[PDB]
């Protein structure tokens, strides 16, 4: 009969991904709080 | 790439953590997250130190949480994959006996092309040196070497993927000579000998052979061996 | 970090120049330089809709990206045909270059009815997306690709687009925020 | 100084600190000495890893000179032989010295 | 039951091409064959089943 590596960037792409997202939603929450804090202050005057 | 992904990651991190906190008229600060600032707080988190100020609306906070474990992931697979890497090499064992070149084969190995070395591997009931010879015998591309210059150059070309098996005379002389590259390892596979020949029925025999006997006893066969092999 | 109108001209030039970069690396198939067939295996350029030869017998002569190739796929799971899906339609460069267009315009009619701040804001919010789906865009494309290799210079083409499109987000930010303080300091006298 | 010996000892032991650098000048190097420390410790710690991982026992004797320059291990032949002959009448640098 | 209701045909017409696409369907493929045949095969280059 004749019969480690670095890691790669598919390896931690889910951390970033949810990074990515985590980033994303914050940004939605800051822009809905300005919003409703916008519409609050029209209200009022 | 990893690497470059981490820097974007970084700048994207702290420009969304100014942006969400310090974009809001209302809030205007109560926060001194600036732009300088919050770079400064992500370089911090990533480094796994003490920041000074830390995020105190739902978005800066949300921001640090995703990017502190962000960061914890990286580190932990950073030191993770160096200790894996460090082991590996640590593991690394170089081989000293023949049967651990056989058992392994990931460096190449094989005898000239000719000699008594394919006599000894063929004619062999050794488990190890017939699994050897039939290692040689099935093997591509050809591990066989026509001359014994080509197979020093060879191994010493190959650097550490090829080995070479031969008298170990020639091999520590070799050894012995510039650039010092190549070293013999390990024990002699089978036994041999050189002898001084002469014709049958000579009158020369007897006492040559008392001779070659006393040189040895005397030590001075050795002091000859030591004298051409290693003194030059 | 000085004055009004240099900064408008500085974030002007830079919103352009991002988007030129970026419509730039998505219609340049220069992003990969690796051994592979483009019709033996040679070393050819690859971008994000054809792989093109280099050095080759048949120079120039060149295919599109097997996207979903034939001959025992071999499937994968639902996340990896997401992963597939998104990197053959490059949804994320695409969206990126459309809010790089509409921070481009929100920021050019930001002249037209000054009073309005929030659209500066608005366009700040839409570099700085962009910047972000970029970022997506370019971990899914490494991702995909790694499924002896180089980057060409369309890839970081697309590197400098997204720094470029976050440094203008942030002026645009700070121009926003001089505009509330200055709206700010003239109401209190 | 005080104060900044306080600060590298801290964040080198990566214990945080009660202040921090605010100048640009002073956050440089608070961030090259952060990740100056971050890389040794990771590098600490893997190394005792694969220390603790894998054993490697040496021997102290590789060869007879070895055994000629040390004198820990004691080492002697047959009162009387072949060894004891040859090591008798050699004139050799190494064996003269075991003699 | 699933051998004779099962498409596209896995039935082959040689061990050779029966190797062949073992070894070129990735994993996705499996050959019922003599225990013999099978250790030879598997002591032959390249090593992939």
């Amino acid at each position: 009969g004749e019969c480690t590596s670095a890691l790669s960037l598919s390896n931690v792409a889910g951390v970033f991904y949810i990074l990515v997202g985590g980033l994303g939603l914050a940004m939605l929450v800051a822009l809905i709080e300005f919003c409703y804090k916008s519409r609050a202050e029209a209200k009022r005057m | 790439e990893i690497w470059m992904c981490i820097v974007f990651a970084y700048i994207g991190v702290s420009v969304v953590l100014f942006l969400v906190s310090r974009f809001s008229p209302y809030e205007w600060s109560t926060n001194e997250f600036g732009i300088f600032n919050s770079l400064w707080f992500s370089l911090g988190a990533f480094m796994q130190q003490g920041c000074d100020i830390s995020p105190r609306s739902l978005s800066g906070r949300i921001v640090g949480g995703v990017w502190w474990f962000f960061t914890l992931i990286i580190i932990s697979s950073y030191t993770a994959n160096l200790a894996a890497f460090l082991t590996v090499e640590r593991m690394v064992s170089p081989i000293e006996s023949a049967e651990d070149l056989s058992k392994q084969t990931e460096i190449a190995y094989g005898t000239l092309d000719s000699g008594s070395t394919k006599e000894f591997f063929r004619r062999s009931k050794i488990a190890v040196f017939d699994k050897m010879w039939t290692y040689m015998r099935s093997a591509e591309p050809s591990v066989f070497v026509r001359t014994t210059a080509e197979g020093v150059a060879r191994v010493r070309k190959s650097k550490g993927k090829y080995a070479y098996l031969l008298e170990s005379t020639m091999n520590e002389y070799i050894e012995q000579r510039k650039p010092c590259d190549t070293m013999k390892v390990g024990g002699n596979l089978d036994s041999k000998g050189y002898d001084i020949a002469t014709p049958k029925g000579s009158s020369l025999g007897t006492p040559v052979n008392l001779a070659v006997l006393k040189l040895s006893e005397q030590g001075v066969l050795d002091k000859l061996k030591n004298k051409w092999w290693y003194d030059k | 970090l000085f004055d009004r109108g240099v900064q408008m001209l500085l974030t002007t030039v830079g919103a352009f120049a991002a988007f030129s970069l970026m419509t730039i690396a998505v219609g340049t198939d220069y992003w990969l330089y690796s051994r592979g067939v483009c019709k033996e295996e040679v070393m050819t350029h690859s971008g994000l809709w054809r792989t093109c030869c280099l050095e080759g017998n048949f120079k120039g002569l060149c295919k599109q990206i097997d996207h979903f190739p034939e001959d025992a796929d071999y499937e994968a799971d639902t996340a990896e045909y997401f992963l597939r899906a998104v990197r053959a339609s490059s949804i994320f460069p695409i969206l990126s270059v459309i809010l790089l267009f509409m921070g481009g315009l929100c920021i050019a009619a930001s002249e037209f009815y000054k009073t309005r701040h929030n659209i500066i804001l608005s366009a700040g919010i839409f570099f700085v997306s962009a910047g972000l789906s970029n970022i997506i865009g370019i971990i899914v494309y490494i991702s995909a690709n790694a499924g002896s290799y180089s980057y060409g210079w369309s890839f970081y083409f697309g590197a400098l687009s997204f720094i470029i499109a976050e440094m203008v987000g942030v002026l645009a930010v700070h121009m926003f925020i001089d505009r509330h303080k200055q709206l700010r300091a003239t109401a209190r006298a």
